[PDB]
């Protein structure tokens, strides 16, 4: 006789019970939230302890291939979105000396297309954290009322959804 | 899924 579920309790005939494919423990439909009626409608199931698990680590794991590519596919569309004209390219040194005199880790999206490019990114929080760089220093650099701070907030908005589902 | 059911 063994233990199952989250409640930790021994099989009981009379109650519906799906198994994580993952962790290959037992659960009671009733205590992870899923009925008979919509089982009959997923072929794999994960446990929602395993599901956090893989939530959590998609930023994780090795980019593939694949993964490579849906990087390029993403920076193109932010390439082509109307906010995304502050942040296409480096800002020009000649344009604007103490821009960087205060910012040493300046990024944009053609340094991250290059980055793409040569695989410099190895995990998908790293192709993030230079997303969001992008975003920071903006706002770090102008008041929150001007355009280019605004511009940020949309593009950034726009990002987190376009990554929606992003790894397989 | 795997599932027991009764
Ligand atoms: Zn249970
Ligand atoms: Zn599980």
């Amino acid at each position: 006789t063994k233990l199952y579920c989250i409640c930790k309790t021994p099989e009981d005939e009379s109650k519906f019970y799906i198994g994580c494919d993952r962790c290959q423990n037992w659960y009671h439909g009733r205590c992870v939230g899923i009925l008979q009626s919509e089982a009959e409608l997923i072929d794999e199931y994960v446990c929602p302890q395993c599901q956090s698990t893989e939530d959590a680590m998609t930023v994780l794991t090795p980019l593939t291939e694949k993964d490579y590519e849906g990087l390029k596919r993403v920076l193109r569309s932010l390439q082509a979105h109307k906010m995304a004209w502050p942040f296409l390219e480096p800002v020009d040194p000649n344009d604007a000396p103490d821009y960087y005199g205060v910012i040493k880790e300046p990024m944009d999206l053609a340094t991250m297309e290059e980055r793409v490019q040569r695989r410099y990114y190895e995990k998908l929080t790293e192709f993030v954290a230079d997303m969001t760089k992008i975003f920071d220093n903006c706002r770090y650099y102008n008041p929150s009322d001007s355009p280019f701070y605004q511009c940020a907030e949309v593009l950034e908005s726009f990002f987190v959804q376009k990554l929606k589902g992003f790894k397989a | 899924a795997r599932t027991k059911q009764t």
